[PDB]
């Protein structure tokens, strides 16, 4: 998926059950593989600490 | 004609400094500015919205 | 940094002898993983995330039980192999070592 | 400084903070007090580190060459160019148009190569580093009139002391020096195309003044850029794929990131 | 009281009305404006037609199908064939303008697609070959789609561009194309996006054939989709508005 | 850099319901997720990325 | 100007948010609050966590059919097992506290359907046997959905519930249940029901583990339809949060 | 200053100063002239060599290591700990939280090593010390393309001249170094126990820029601390038994003192 | 903008000080800092204990 | 800097085979100009102003387009001459190089 455009889609549909999970991962932003490539992820590579908050929007 | 500044220090001392050159390119780097306006990269919309109101009504 | 690196192992003969050498990466090491089983001479060798099978009396009865998440254990079969087992892991900053006293 | 969180309690209303449009650019500009009860926390953390200043100001070699005092290779010439290194070309190629003077250092050291020679008694060595503008005379062989540095920029040094350093002013047509560049120098738009266009930055010669033995010695020059007084516009993203070429952005399609195991592994 | 959803734009004797949409985006927060006289270097008077190029001009459409990688487009290559503005350039040579770019891209309920909508400025792009460089008529299209590739374009003796969509031809990750001005179209919500762009460039003004200010992008991040049955030609559609847009340096014309 | 100390927690996301879809309709979605930082981040010791690799002078 | 079918309830480290709501029911006109010093009789000092017990706690979903009756929880049994709630109340020889109800069922514009949502003060509910009386583990269920059953259950020797939709388990007419706080779901309009219930009791503070307070319920008095093609698993999910909670007589844990 | 002795005399009175309890913390404040009879003697000695400031500044060597200019060693590192002496360590373990600045000295010797070649006639040698923080790239060779130091802080220093001394501000995400942790990085409570788990100071990394002749020869360097700005918390007792590792406080249990004859014994 | 402070001298002189650098992590130490508290350690109880009178009464 | 450096051209046998080397100066490269044609050992030389016809299969064969201006092509004819032909040009501050692949 690395190698398409479908990395970034995360897929949900409808299932004869409920409680499922859809996704999980760390809250790594330097180091985890899921943020190491976005732009606050590699602004933190050049950097050894970090400290505040963090939003996630989901459309 | 010398300039007397602040130190960096931490939270919870002055400094002296004299321009040898006459160039103005000669000086040392510019470490103290600290100003910023992420409204340009944030926000950049016409139309101001507001947090607690809806995006599109 | 190895967990209990001073440790004796007795084990019953037939019984497959389980060896364990889990580590800790420190933040300071960043570098090339290298994983090495010595038999007091190597038995395993773990390189360039590459695992070759070195002992002639111990080939074909020494694999990984797991490396880059952390464990670098063995579990060697057949024992009759009364030695000194030295698990060293490399990372290019820093090295740790843990030696196991294998009876019967 | 950062700001302070404040406190909030339970709440029961129409307001919805969290419930917008990602369409619009419009980044939101939530808190977490919005979704959730908080206490007051002042905050001294101080956003100082993170300025363009701090993250551009620092020494970084951009290219290291040799030279002799004997046989054929017997001076050093470099056109002047920061994309010849990855890490320095990376961090300033977050942003389209940067401005900012430059200082310069450059670190000399010699080394006795193998030979059959005897008595071999070496004095101390001076070293000669010359800039020629673009168009200026250029150096045919060591021993050249050019060297006589009327208005060239010239500087000399004897081994041993501290390393050589001067500054240079914005040197610029244009009011911004440009990383990234999209077009052609001929308006047929048939020849060069890229930022290449656009850089004209001189050559830098180096040599030494005095054999100074009898045997061989090779010293090597390793020069150190560091921006002073910056000034930057339009951020990009940072370079995914790794580099080719100095002249172009030439590369090799590569994953978006590293692979794991599942959508619900956390490592 | 009205509905935030309506817009309507008018520039020159052309109007643009939509039903839905999301917002304006306003570039780096400048609204585009003329060369005042401090920032000036050519002494020779600029000529300002102000209503004969500053309109909407219309592109062709393009279909988007289940498997579209993408399409970019050169704002200032675009323009040069169609209407005055194209022949006021040719003629002179310095030319310093800005530009607004409305995506049209309507669907029903039914219908689900993402499509994300990206002007970039200096948008250098490389070539499959490491060796040589892009060459003109592969890199640029008058009036035409110039769609992207999903999978790397095969390396030989040959000045084709590397058109991987998720390298987007620039060699940097697609995801974060969103640091510049930046619009989403969700068929379940946004039918079109608006932005409009300042002139942004290391000098005053720029000859406009032989370089491009910005590149436009349209890359649909979520695959459209649909059931047997509902209309399978899904057409986007591209106009761009010249704005404030000067000339100077009046000679013979070509390029 | 990864550690054991200064660990972060965990994310995940269930279907608090169901997705409901009528007839002659996909029933097959999909989510986008946007990451960015509040108005208190802050970041500290400039360092060299681990992401970039010179093998010569280009 | 925003539209008053959003709504947002904050409450510890959670949050419920709405599209589409009817209102928010505030129980007999009072809002919940904590015990006066007028109203007290215990003497030692209460303990309020006030933060790790009064968020939202969501129980596990239940399939509505088209042939479900309906489904009744009660609301001290409920949360026993669940998170500090539970481990306070167990501790703890008196507690104090009131309640609100989230019920969430989303269906599309062609499912129709429609879901009574009433809280019940003292539902005492009778046993199938006329002499004997309503097992434990029978009436109660522990984080489980409780359903009703159309026709009467048969009479024998067996602490079994009368679990009648019509009779509700009461012996009241199932339409005059409107008397206590009601909201009502209709998938065509309403998505969800928010009901708000301060602490109703005959006594100032009470043993949790051997009375309820009040009984949710939720019964589709319309059924639920829809055509071949749509989907057929719809679910309703329950979310529950103590409000103002306040407890005396600590001593060992049990019950 | 220290205060100065009063005049007392005799005294027939209920007071007790001298009989006390000891059960209780309380440490007596009976001054000599609650015993006995004293004279006025104004003292003006003063407390001041004995303030942690002037008791922890001053330097201290904490490692020295070696590298070559030819074969396989060819560059040195070492994970920044104070661990690795007694001497300071003793020092700093007398309390429990310290919060200071450090400032760095390095002392950088070479010598030519025994071999066969000829003419040997050497050039002067530089030398570049560089730091790798928590996470940063570290160099596998000694031409590895980390040396660019583009944003890594690092020093070069040509031999001969005053040594190379640098300052370093408090680095830590807590708000005081510790000395010593009760406790594990791992929840499960199964892993490493100790300070260790704490300690996260990076690596520094030394080499010879330049060879300088045909023959081996070998650099030395040494590390020097000293402790500025000092904050100091909570004291504990001294270290009786012998150290043994770095990492930890295992130690082998030791008499309490030394031994006499008797215990009337005056020596 | 420089400071001028006192030697110390024996019992029974001004110096001049200038910082140079703007890093307040650069300057010399702290050597005169003479200040002592030791009711922390010594005496550490929380009702007060006269000397004169007993202890436990 | 010579454009399209990596180039193959497909000529048929029997018609003159056209090689291209356009190069644009830089305004910083300003030394004496040297053109040499590598056949992969040279065909041609230009240098010093000079031109000097190497190669005894393609003597007579080989001879320049039209240099000073920038253009520093050949024109080869009687092809058998399967080869890669490196067209370098030298300026005192700087260099570069094209190389053309011809089949047939
Ligand atoms: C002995 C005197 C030496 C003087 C040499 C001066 C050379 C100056 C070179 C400046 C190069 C700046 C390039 C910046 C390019 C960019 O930012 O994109
Ligand atoms: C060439 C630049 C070198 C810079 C190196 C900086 C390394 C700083 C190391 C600080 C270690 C402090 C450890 C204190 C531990 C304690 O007090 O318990």
């Amino acid at each position: 998926k690395v190698n398409s455009m479908e990395a970034y889609q995360i897929p949900v549909r409808s299932n004869e059950g409920s409680g499922t999970q859809v996704f999980g991962f760390p809250l790594q932003p330097g180091y985890s593989s899921v943020f190491s490539r976005t732009l606050l992820g590699e602004i933190l590579n050049y950097y050894t600490h970090w400290s505040g908050s963090i939003k996630l929007t989901f459309m | 004609g010398a300039q007397v500044s602040t130190q960096k220090t931490g939270a919870h001392i002055h400094y002296t400094n004299i321009n040898y050159y006459k160039d103005a390119a000669s000086n040392s780097a510019n470490r103290q500015d600290f100003t910023q306006d992420p409204g340009k990269f944030t926000e950049p919309v016409k139309d101001i919205m507001i947090k607690s109101l809806p995006a599109l009504n | 940094s190895i967990t209990t690196p001073e440790e004796m192992i007795e084990k019953a003969k037939g019984e497959t002898a389980y060896l364990p050498c889990k580590f800790t990466l420190s933040p300071e090491d960043q570098g090339p993983l290298d994983i090495e089983w010595l038999i007091s001479q190597v038995i395993i060798l773990y390189s360039g995330d590459k695992i070759y099978d070195y002992y002639p009396d111990l080939k074909g009865r020494v694999h990984f039980t797991s490396l880059k998440s952390g464990d670098a254990s063995i579990n060697v079969t057949n024992l009759q192999d009364i030695g000194t087992y030295q698990c060293k892991v490399k990372k290019a900053p820093g090295v740790a070592n843990k030696k196991i006293h294998l009876v019967v | 400084r950062v700001a302070d969180t404040v406190g909030t309690g339970p709440t029961n209303s129409e307001a919805i903070p969290a419930l917008t449009a990602a369409e619009t650019g419009h980044t939101s500009q939530v808190v977490p007090g919005d979704t959730m009860q908080t206490r007051h926390v002042k905050n001294y953390h101080s956003r100082s580190e993170s300025t363009i200043e701090n993250f551009l100001c620092r020494s970084a070699c951009v290219y290291f060459t040799e030279y002799e005092n004997s046989g054929a290779k017997r001076y050093a010439e470099w056109v002047l160019t920061p994309r010849q290194a990855a890490q320095l070309r990376r961090k300033l190629e977050f942003f389209t148009y940067v401005r900012f003077d430059l200082e310069l250092t450059f670190v000399i050291t010699s080394t006795q190569q193998p030979s059959t020679t005897q008595n071999q008694d070496a004095q101390i060595l001076t070293h000669q580093i010359m800039y020629v503008p673009p168009g200026g005379p250029v150096p045919d062989k060591v021993d050249s009139y050019v060297w006589q540095t009327s208005t060239n920029p010239s500087v000399f040094w004897t081994e041993g002391n501290a390393p050589p350093r001067m500054s240079i002013p914005f040197l610029s047509i244009g009011n911004a020096y440009s990383n990234f560049y999209d077009g052609w120098s001929e308006f047929s738009r048939n020849g060069v195309y890229g930022i290449n266009t656009l850089n004209n930055m001189g050559t830098l010669y180096a040599r030494h003044v005095n054999a100074g033995s009898t045997g061989p010695i090779k010293s090597t020059i390793r020069i150190y850029f560091k921006p002073k007084h910056v000034k930057a516009w339009i951020p990009r993203p940072p370079r995914l794929c790794q580099y080719e070429k100095a002249k172009n952005v030439n590369f090799q399609p590569s994953g978006v990131t590293t692979t794991r195991q599942s959508i619900t592994t956390m490592t | 009281g009205y509905s935030d959803r309506a817009r309507s734009i008018t520039l020159g004797n052309s109007t643009i009305t939509t039903q839905e949409c999301a917002n304006v985006v306003v570039g780096y927060g400048v609204w585009p404006d003329y060369l005042k006289d401090s920032e000036a270097t050519a002494e020779d008077q600029p000529t300002q037609p102000d209503v004969a190029t500053c309109r909407f001009y219309t592109l062709d459409s393009v279909q988007w199908q289940k498997t579209s990688p993408g399409w970019w487009w050169k704002l200032p290559d675009a323009l040069s064939n169609l209407g005055l503005f194209g022949q006021n350039m040719q003629y002179h040579y310095l030319g310093r303008t800005g530009y607004t770019v409305h995506v049209q891209c309507n669907a029903s309920k039914f219908h689900q697609g993402c499509l994300l909508v990206v002007c970039v400025p200096e948008a250098e792009m490389g070539c499959a070959t490491l060796d040589n460089t892009p060459s003109s008529a592969e890199l640029l299209g008058g009036d035409s789609a110039k769609e992207f590739a999903d999978k790397p374009v095969a390396s030989g003796s040959n000045k084709l561009v590397q058109r991987v969509v998720y390298n987007a031809g620039m060699g940097v990750g697609v995801g974060n194309l969103t640091i510049f001005p930046h619009q989403w179209i969700n068929l379940r919500t946004n039918n079109s996006a608006t932005i409009v762009m300042p002139y942004t460039n290391s000098v005053p003004m720029d000859n406009m054939f032989r370089h491009n200010n910005v590149t436009l992008m349209v890359i649909p991040f979520v695959p459209l989709d649909y059931c047997p049955g509902s209309t399978t030609y899904v057409p986007i559609t591209v106009t761009i508005a010249p704005m404030c847009a000067e000339y100077n340096g009046l000679r013979l014309a070509g390029h | 850099t990864s550690d054991e100390y200064t660990a972060g927690g965990f994310i995940t996301c269930w279907y608090q319901t169901n997705i409901v879809v009528p007839a002659d309709a996909q029933s097959s979605c999909y989510i986008m997720c946007f990451v960015s930082a509040c108005n208190d981040f802050s970041v500290r010791l400039l360092k060299d990325t681990p992401f970039i690799s010179q093998q010569n002078f280009f």
